RNA sequence: UGAAAAUUCUAAGGCGCGCGAGAGAAUCCACGUUAAGGAACUCUGCAAAAUACGUACGUAACUUCGGGAUAAGUACGACCU
RNA sequence: GGACGCUGUCUCAACGUGGAGCUCGGUGAAAUUGAAGUAUCGGUGAAGAUGCCGAUUACUUGUGGUUAGACGGAAAGACCC
RNA sequence: GACGGAAGGGUUUGGCACCUCGAUGUCGGCUCAUCGCAUCCUAGGGCUGGAGCAGGUCCUAAGGGUAUGGCUGUUCGCCAUUUAAAGCGGUACGCGAGCUGGGUUCAGAACGUCGUGAGACAGUUUGGUCCCUAUCUGCCACAAGCGUUGGAUAUUUGAGAGGAGCUAUCUUUAGUACGAGAGGACCGAGAUGGACGAACCUCUAGUGUGCCAGUUAUCCUGCCAAGGGUAAGUGCUGGGUAGCUACGUUCGGAAAGGAUAACCGCUGAAAGCAUCUAAGUGGGAAGCCUUCCUCAAGAUGAGAUAUCCUUUAAGGGUCCUGGAAGAAUACCAGGUUGAUAGGUUAGAAGUGUAAGUAUAGCAAUAUAUUAAGCUGACUAAUACUAAUUACCCGUAUCUUUGGCCA
């Protein structure tokens, strides 16, 4: 349940460490993003001398949320912080490695390469 | 929030007669004394109720 | 719409309702027969029958529970010794509430609550 | 006309009748039938 | 009696495993990927039981790569292959939600019961 | 249209073979009998009168009693409805629950839960005013009309008043399970009415 | 990509769109090879 | 209890506010709690929430050399021996 | 004006609590008021009609709510002359 | 499409001073809308200097939809990201007896300018009471009375009315038609969503001042032990069933048909040709009418039927026990032939191992007895208690005519 102004952990090695959601894409009054949705983020804090500067606007995919969402088989998975991964123009991960676990709705949202680069899929 | 014109006596009478209307309570004569008591209540005159004493009626 | 079924709230906050119930149950056990508003008596009997059925069996632990509600020692002993042993067999319905009419003055619905069988003397 | 065959003529007559309680009563005094047969055979109506 | 409960008993087909809140368990269950299934595993501490009847569920928490993860499993779900109790612990609550606030080593551990000899 | 008078037992969930959970509502079907028929040349239309769970013999009025005079061993029925344009049955018959065995979707009609005198914000999803910044306006209507034109409140303006209690028919409920021995139907989703209220289940239109 | 669902009837027959013509009307409708039941939208044949 | 006439409870003593009883719909005023986000509200962080004590550690720019300063920031506190 | 922390300010409202509100019994006002078997629309008119014209609609009478109108009530307009 | 020419709209800045100064409250924002079409999107077309994609212009079309933020009191505008689109207007520049008072338009004070001065300034800055219990109409809901031509009880046909009518991305057809290449479809299907609406509580989640446990301060039950009250309207914390609720679950926007708008026709004249029209006869859109859901015979035009009753009968009401219902009402279940409520028994569950005793420890405390004790708003059983040997309303009037029968 990421909305506008939400803070997120950038979970990849581009350089950013904190991002802020500034728009939820795909819908007119759309208000919440879930796992596997694409949002527009601004970078609020980054590793020094990186390829990503503080104050740039990118698109990112949500990989962990702190609010559980129902699955078909009845299981709910609820992480402990909200985290996203930056994307380039082709809607593919800009980074080369992903930190921590991700949720398996990326599988269905067709982010197979994010899933592969993740460490654990829950 | 104030009356605009004084209402007619017809309207006032109608409202008053409809609202100030009290309904009779139901009755049922006591099995003991024959008084007409309120249905489903202890008799206030003899104290019995379904042939059972519950009160001790005084003056 | 109304939730919280099981009370009447007796028109008063929780602590004062609890105190009201305790006092009226004490008086009821003391006097074998009381008169009051129908709603108050209804709740009183809901709790008095529960106390009697808990006191059907006399043990230290049961007595110490019943003290958490009955704070009059004399009436606690009376409940455990003189009242229940006559309802040892009855499966329920130890009390009897019977209506009395509308009271003059504020037109409350009065009623009388009493025990079906009077206890040992 | 298709939904209510008698509606056009009923509406026209209602418009041409006077207005008020007597006009409404006069319209009560009128029976309209779509077909060529009526149920008031007991009154021996005079043809016109 | 109840027709709801009879339908539930007719639809259980998968008895509940035995374990208690506070134990450390490993659950092995099935996951579909389109057309293929895989066996997946989850180690953690059971930190709650849940609702009435067949809707009963349980919650498992674990720490992965420094990030906390929780999963809710329906007890009678056919996807649950096995539940095995690695360590059995002694608690005093019925829900262990305070572990969400515990941090560090304390964030994942429960003192175990030691059965008398 | 095939229909039955059932009772909403409650809700539960079931596990499909591969693990997918389906939330279902359970309906219990007391025996339903055909009490009479309505005919186009005598009543103006064709329908079958269907009845359900019995009444207590002390509380059946004689009109209701005489309604069942010609039927053999059919006690008076408390819930009576009509199924328009149906055939294949006649007075004295009895409808199994299996008439839905070949049906994929159903429609259910019942009396929705009553919510009493309810305000605008619950009744019509009205937003309210702010709860701070000096506001003295929390869950009121706001404005209702315009100023001088039209100098009245239009008919149908939405205000406070009673909420729910109406009939409602919910469409295209998938049929999950049929159980003849316990006289039960399991549909997927919600069904109007409180527990123990009586619904009517019809074959879906689409 | 959840595998592209094969456009199949509930009776195992392929569903194909035809365009009937009748009295100034083009009609589009769905037809099942196995059972020849004509409907008009493959929704009604799954 | 405590540094204290603070705070809470209570003895002596004095009172239970000179309309009540049922029912708990909307709504009005005053409060309690809350998933996820944390000022996106709004003229304005208005209002609330939060901070709060004792004992230690550690405290800048600037300065009229007195201050700033309880700066900031952080630890310990129960029971038994 | 900005930042941290914190939060129902907000996304987005929900539930509970106390006093009113509701019903009954007792006591019992108020501003206001030419009266009244006081509907709507398109018009007309001292130029925004419950009262006029044409048409439409509407069984009689209460109660709990809501303020669009009666150019509502309150103060011989404070602005202007 | 210049230069000119002819109109409409009444929204902009104005003109006039006709209503109102014994008062018609003024800008924005909030809430709630309703209507117009001069159409922003979706729909149907004509022509293009329209290859395709994407447009340009014009016509028809108001069913639905028409973003969140930064700055400013702002409407407006700019800007940041979105989106199928971020429409233009009327309604006292909609809406203060619904809200806010930032702005404007009081008394304080300050700056600039003008004045010798008191002071002034459609110049600026800061601070600055937004009153009223609804009589009537209107509207949202619920009842009492009577009518519907004998009186009642169930089931319904339906005039009429309301609700709903949004749309995207991706995958096939097909990297095919088109085209130097770049690029890239119409038509028709499939899958998954956004927004909105409804129902519901199986799950997720919130509340849960019933309940259970931990603990602080103090008082009390004589004391130990064990408990109880008070720390508004829970002392503070950890949980929590039912009920309610969304953040949750499920479902809904259809398919088909009829008549049409712009448009395209066929056959054909007036006018030997030609011509969609003058006789005829066809296609043709989210629009109109049916279809879907809800209300509905006070539709006084008061309908239709099945059964009951025939001098107070059928039936209804009051009273009482209650609910799935509820402000009072009504509706619905029940009233001794009775499971309606309370109580009781048992269970689905909540809390999490009581008191007592024993053992271990100097003690705090731990272990055993023990899935304990306590609580069970729901579910089913069991007449023990309460619903009474009971009180009021309530039936073919007469005239004319036709059919059947005597
Ligand atoms: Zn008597």
């Amino acid at each position: 349940m990421i909305q506008m102004q939400t803070y997120l952990t950038i979970a990849d090695n581009t350089g950013g460490k904190v991002a802020q959601c500034i728009k939820v894409l795909g819908g007119s009054k759309r208000r919440y993003a879930k796992i596997g949705d694409i949002i527009t983020i601004v970078v609020k804090q980054a590793i020094p001398n990186s390829s990503v500067k503080k104050g740039d606007v990118y698109k990112a995919v949500i990989v962990r949320t702190s609010k559980e969402v129902r699955r078909k088989n009845g299981t709910y998975v609820r992480f402990d912080d909200n985290a996203c991964v930056i994307l380039d123009a082709n809607l593919s991960p800009r980074g080369k490695r992903v930190f921590g676990p991700v949720a398996r709705e990326l599988r269905d949202a067709n982010f197979m390469k994010v899933v592969s680069l993740a460490s654990e899929v829950i | 929030a104030v009356p605009k014109f004084k209402p007619s006596k017809s309207r006032s009478r109608t409202r008053r007669s409809i609202n100030m209307r009290k309904k009779i309570p139901q009755f049922q004569e006591c099995s003991n004394c024959g008084n007409l008591g309120v249905r489903h209540r202890i008799c206030l005159k003899c104290g019995y109720y379904r042939n059972n004493q519950y009160l001790e009626i005084g003056l | 719409m109304k939730t919280k079924l099981g009370f009447n709230r007796l028109s008063r906050k929780s602590s004062h309702r609890r105190a009201l119930l305790k006092n009226m149950v004490i008086s009821f056990f003391k006097h074998e027969k009381i008169s009051s508003t129908k709603t108050k008596l209804f709740e009183v009997k809901r709790f008095a029958e529960r106390l009697i059925t808990r006191a059907k069996v006399d043990t230290v632990h049961n007595r110490r529970e019943l003290s958490k509600f009955i704070h009059d020692k004399h009436i606690l002993n009376k409940l455990f010794t003189k009242i229940s042993p006559v309802f040892r067999q009855r499966s329920g319905g130890y009390t009897r509430m019977i209506k009395l009419g509308k009271r003059y003055g504020d037109a409350a619905e009065m009623a009388i609550l009493e025990l079906v069988e009077k206890p040992l003397k | 006309s298709e939904r209510k065959p008698c509606a056009p003529l009923e509406i026209a007559i209602k418009g041409m009748l006077p207005k008020g309680p007597l006009g409404r009563n006069l319209f009560r005094n009128l029976k309209v039938f779509s077909g060529s047969e009526h149920t008031l055979k007991a009154q021996n109506p005079i043809k016109l | 009696m109840d027709l709801i409960r009879k339908i539930e008993a007719q639809n259980k087909k998968n008895e509940a495993f035995v374990f208690n809140v506070g134990d450390t368990v490993r659950v092995v269950y099935k996951i579909i990927e389109g057309s293929n299934e895989r066996l997946q595993s989850f180690e953690g501490i059971v930190i709650s039981f849940q609702n009435k009847g067949i809707g009963k569920t349980f919650l498992i928490r674990k720490i992965s790569s420094g990030i906390g993860v929780e999963k809710i499993f329906p007890v009678y779900s056919p996807i649950i292959e096995k539940v095995e109790v690695l360590r059995r612990g002694k608690v005093r609550r019925a829900k262990l939600y305070y572990m969400r606030n515990r941090i560090g080593k304390a964030a994942m551990k429960i003192k175990e019961r030691l059965t008398i000899k | 249209m095939l229909g039955l008078i059932g009772k909403k037992v409650g809700m539960t969930q079931i596990f499909q073979k591969n693990g997918i959970v389906v939330p279902v509502t359970v309906i219990e079907f007391q025996p339903n009998y055909i009490i009479g028929k309505k005919t186009v040349d005598r009543d103006g239309y064709s329908a079958l009168i269907a009845g359900s769970v019995d009444l207590k013999s002390s509380k059946v009025s004689k009109p209701i009693k005489g309604q069942y005079k010609s039927l053999k061993d059919i006690e008076p029925k408390r819930y009576v409805i009509e199924l328009k344009g149906l055939d294949g049955y006649d007075a004295g018959d009895e409808i199994k629950v299996d008439v839905f065995k070949s049906v994929k979707y159903v429609d259910v009609t019942g009396t929705t839960k009553g919510k009493g005198f309810q305000g605008a914000m619950k009744r019509h999803n009205f937003s309210g005013g702010p709860s701070s910044h000096g506001s003295k306006f929390h869950r009121h209507l706001g404005g209702t009309g315009q100023a001088t034109t039209p100098a009245r409140t239009f008919k149908g303006t939405k205000m406070a008043g009673r909420m729910a209690g109406n009939q409602q028919t919910i469409q295209n409920l998938e049929v999950v399970l049929i159980d003849e021995e316990k006289r039960a139907l399991l549909v997927k989703g919600a069904v109007p009415g409180a527990k123990g209220s009586f619904v009517v289940v019809k074959k879906s239109k689409k | 990509r959840v595998g592209s669902k094969e456009l199949i009837s509930r009776w195992g027959g392929k569903i194909i769109m035809k365009s009937k013509f009748e009295n100034g009307k083009i009609k589009h409708y769905a037809e099942c090879q196995t059972s020849k039941n004509t409907a008009r939208k493959p929704r009604d044949l799954f």
